[PDB]
């Protein structure tokens, strides 16, 4: 409730108002103080939901999200210190500025208790994020990666706003316990199928499913470290709270509907990860492996079933957390070499070895190795989607076979494998990189031996 | 010990700490408003004790 | 003890006492033996001194009771007052249920490890209690939908003696 | 829409009978937030002009949030004058055509047939 | 020339400046000191205690309630005879069916 939002609102006037050189340590101070007041919230009650006022409400599903977003708030200030000191303290000031308005939102959205309300700040992310991705980021095609991530989701978020105004002029409110309780079965008239459409393709839109997802590997790659994170930790998941909130009302018509989704989303994925292990460059790489463990929530969310929700929450964090983890890996290695091609710098492991190990949990982390969370995500998922068809596991298990190849390619041509001879800038790994990178692997395995804090409201 | 400038460079670290026991106020003030159902849902209503006037502030 | 022997039915263990005639020492006495004067007792020496001082200062608990309240098929049609408390009692019911199965389904691979290889036939009672309540579970519970709610319980329900009923018009013929 | 009911008074930003409304009070959420406008452009009004922000001209924005103040103070009332409008005659309408607005049946959840789709 | 620019600059090294450098920032004091802020208020604040807080949260999702009662349930069910959990959930004798 409030005692979260405040304090990161609050937490703006510090970095503006703070000394010119002390911006990063007051803003790392608070903001994993303000990821110890948002783990207070972890908590939840049985059934029904913590609700705290009119506007805002927590339940099982929000809860783990907001702690993971509160969490990443120190890892971005961590992870972008490096390319930004050479900045002047204002725009170095507007960064961190960016980032904090943006990580609001994310707890605005999540803890939102009205569709509408929900609705209002689900774009409003967009705005920081353009801004990270156009001018900080560093490359030239950037222009037209924002460009391309701004107008896809639009284009999948107006027709929401059509389609939600309709459920208020129809059903009266629209918060979310009154929908939930006033639920009456969606008809079958041709109507509703766009009634569906539009209430689902919003989603789809940010949660990068196949022939709708070009944005991501041009939204990833020429996005600045801090930016690529955020975007593929918290962003790529605005999409998949929205589906478990939204698909209330969308029953029975998600059973026949959900058709040409399940089939572009559970071959997209055989398709992505196919693309995953012939990628040139490490942080396209890394992306269109979101696109694949994104796409099997697509599945688990649309299918609707007790254990395809859960595992959905499963990979809903561990992916995110994960996906950062190795988007790190690139951005570390990325301003030594100065260049994005995988090839470049190969052998890394003779030159620093304890990068080996935190690319080695990484990697094995993204394999769904048991018991790490992917694989209580990815097994949970299996399992539903068996019991929903049994020709899908052939689909399924291939993808995790797909996982497994290219997962440790990457591992194979950066970090084993012959140093290369002409590079001789390779310093020896500043603590803030090894730092950071336990700040991401360690509460990964702090959270196996808990899943129950994060399988969700259907737990 | 330099107060005069301690306070001036780090007077920043106060601003979110009372943020969030401001963020308790309103989170104890906008309660009261939703007071309605104190001790009415038959689940929860019980007879009131002989001190205590309300169950949960 | 701890538990409930009603809950957990523990058939008397047969152990048969120990009569062998090989005069070569028996190894496994001695290796008891002499874990019995190396772990057992210190750990029982730790224990009884912890058990005393937990005795010593003791703190009291209760487990919570929620009194009946009307459910959701007395509920009037939308009124979400009441459908509030409706949706809270089945969903606690729900937790109860799935112990329920929880408790049948130990109690069932209880049975395999402690009939051994009699498991197949000793405990067909344990078998059919267990098929008894997830037959009648599916009928409560199953195929509700991850948004499931107790208004989908009582409409799922209601097909069912609406086909048995129709089943019954029809048997009677 | 109220653009001609019976009593409107022309140019009127605030009409007497309105007065029998809780005025709002005085640290309303929304009024601080109007008072949030008011410091907002003072800030921006030095980076215009290049003075020192924050700490440049404290009497330009200390009027700047008396004046959206107050210029938000008037308008919440005259908002919450509608409203309360907008409800009355609403409530007025409703008892003087019963016909209009019957009262659905009383009928419990046990007695509506409400069909079911499994998930399968 | 093109345009009137400059050379693009070379990555300084922090290390070649002070050999003990965290990589924080590039002034010394500051940079130690960051490593107090990101390690304290990271592992030892955050980790430690929010571990043991969320390990030690009371009970979430009534787990252990739901367990008790259900024993006293069974022990009251079978006890009667009756079956121990029935196949239907709302009592079909309230059950005011349509026809
Ligand atoms: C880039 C293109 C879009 C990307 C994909 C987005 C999703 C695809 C479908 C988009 C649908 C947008 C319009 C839906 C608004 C809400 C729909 C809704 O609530 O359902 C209504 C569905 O009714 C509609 O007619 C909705 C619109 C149907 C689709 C036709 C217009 C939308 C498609 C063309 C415009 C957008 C495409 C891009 C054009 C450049 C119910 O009203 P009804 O017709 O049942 O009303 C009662 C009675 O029958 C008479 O009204």
């Amino acid at each position: 409730m409030l005692k979260i939002i405040i304090p990161t609102t609050m937490l703006l006037p510090m970095t503006w108002m703070s000394k010119h050189n002390m911006i990063w340590i007051n803003a790392t101070v608070h903001s994993l103080l303000i990821s110890l007041i948002s783990l207070s919230l972890l908590n939840q009650l049985g059934e029904n939901s913590l609700n705290f006022s009119l506007t805002f409400f927590s339940d099982s599903l929000s809860a783990p999200l907001l702690v993971l977003t509160t969490w990443l708030l120190p890892l971005m200030l961590m992870a972008s210190q490096s390319h930004l000191s050479k900045e002047t303290t204002t725009r170095k000031k507007l960064y961190i500025t960016m980032l904090i308005l943006l990580q609001l939102f994310l707890i605005m959205t999540f803890t939102a208790t009205e569709l509408i309300l929900f609705y209002i700040l689900f774009e409003a992310t967009l705005v920081p994020t353009l801004i990270i991705i156009t001018r900080w980021g560093n490359q030239t095609e950037r222009l037209n990666a924002g460009l391309y991530f701004l107008f896809y989701t639009l284009a999948g978020s107006l027709p929401l706003l059509v389609a939600l105004v309709y459920i208020q002029n129809t059903t009266g409110s629209l918060n979310f316990l009154i929908i939930h309780y006033w639920s009456h079965p969606l008809s079958n008239s041709w109507s509703n199928i766009f009634m569906w459409l539009a209430c689902i393709m919003a989603f789809m839109v940010k949660m990068p499913l196949y022939g709708l997802h070009l944005w991501l590997p041009k939204a990833h790659v020429e996005a600045p470290i801090a930016g690529s994170m955020v975007l593929a930790a918290v962003l790529l998941k605005l999409g998949g709270y929205g589906m478990m909130r939204i698909t209330t009302i969308l029953n029975p018509l998600t059973n026949y509907m959900a058709y040409p989704f399940l089939m572009l989303s559970m071959w997209g994925m055989i398709m992505t990860s196919s693309i995953c292990l012939r990628q040139t460059d490490l942080k396209s790489l890394i992306a269109y492996s979101s696109v694949s463990h994104m796409a099997l929530v697509i599945v688990a969310i649309m299918i609707q079933t007790p254990w395809s929700f859960m595992g959905a929450t499963a990979l809903m964090i561990a992916h995110g957390l994960t996906s950062s983890m190795l988007f790190c890996l690139a951005n570390t290695n990325y301003e030594r070499v100065h260049s994005r091609t995988m090839i470049l710098a190969r052998g890394l492991q003779t030159l620093l070895p304890l990068m080996a190990t935190w690319w080695l949990m990484a990697s094995l982390t993204n394999l769904a190795l048991p018991p790490s969370i992917n694989l209580i995500g990815e097994l949970f998922i299996i399992t539903a989607s068996f019991s929903w068809s049994n020709i899908t596991i052939i689909l399924m298990g291939m993808n995790m076979m797909i996982t497994a190849l290219y997962s440790l390619y990457m591992l194979i041509t950066t970090q084993r494998g012959k140093y290369t001879h002409h590079i001789n800038n390779i310093k020896a790994s500043f603590t803030r990189e090894n730092a950071l990178m336990a700040l991401h692997i360690l509460p990964l395995l702090l959270l196996t031996l808990n899943p129950k804090m994060i399988l969700g409201p259907l737990y | 010990m330099n107060v005069l400038q301690i306070v001036r460079d780090h007077w920043v670290h106060i601003l979110v700490p009372v943020g969030f026991v401001f963020g308790c106020y309103l989170d104890r003030r906008s309660d009261e408003k939703l007071t309605a159902f104190r001790n009415k849902s038959l689940l929860f209503k019980r007879e009131l004790r002989p001190n205590e006037e309300v169950t949960w502030k | 003890d701890s538990w409930d022997k009603d809950v957990y039915p523990e058939p008397p263990r047969r152990t048969p006492a120990p009569a062998p005639q090989t005069s070569l020492p028996n190894p496994v006495t001695y290796l008891t033996k002499i874990f019995d004067l190396l772990v057992d007792r210190p750990v029982t020496l730790a224990r009884e001194f912890i058990e005393q001082q937990h005795a010593k200062n003791r703190y009291y608990y209760y487990h919570r009771e929620f009194r009946r309240v009307p459910d959701i098929t007395e509920c009037e049609e939308k009124d979400i007052l009441c459908m509030f408390e409706a949706e809270m009692q089945w969903r606690r019911d729900y937790k109860v249920d799935q112990e329920i199965v929880n408790i049948i389904q130990e109690r069932l691979k209880a049975c395999q490890q402690r009939e051994g290889e009699s498991y197949r036939q000793n405990c067909a009672k344990e078998l059919e209690q267990f098929t008894q309540v997830s037959k009648a579970f599916q009928d409560r519970y199953s195929d509700l939908g991850a948004h499931y709610s107790a208004r989908k319980c009582l409409a799922k329900q209601k097909q069912r003696m609406l086909a048995e009923r129709k089943a019954a018009k029809e048997a009677a013929a | 829409m109220m653009s001609g009911r019976p009593g409107r008074v022309p140019l009127q930003f605030l009409p007497n009978e309105a007065r029998s409304l809780p005025p709002p009070k005085l640290t309303d959420p929304r009024l601080v937030y109007m008072g949030f406008l008011g410091y907002c452009s003072g800030l921006i009004d030095n980076a215009i002009r290049r003075r020192p922000v924050v700490s440049a001209g404290l009497h330009r924005q200390l009027l700047y949030v008396t004046s959206f103040v107050f210029f938000g103070y008037y308008l919440l009332k005259r908002q919450d004058y509608m409203y309360a409008l907008r409800d009355h005659d609403m409530f007025a309408y409703v008892k003087s055509h019963p016909e209009d607005f019957p009262e659905k049946d009383k009928k419990t959840y046990g007695e509506i047939l409400e069909e079911f789709h499994p998930v399968r | 020339i093109r345009l009137q620019e400059d050379p693009d600059p070379e990555d300084e090294n922090l290390y070649e400046k002070n050999p003990d450098s965290h990589g924080y920032d590039k002034d010394p004091i500051v940079d130690l000191w960051n490593m107090r802020v990101v390690f304290f208020f990271g592992f030892s604040i955050v980790l430690v205690l929010g571990s043991t807080f969320v390990a030690y949260l009371p009970d979430y999702r009534m787990q252990e309630w739901a367990r008790r009662e259900a024993e006293r349930l069974v022990k009251y069910r079978e006890a009667n005879g009756l079956p121990l959990m029935e196949s239907n959930c709302f009592d079909p004798n309230k059950i005011q069916l349509p026809e």
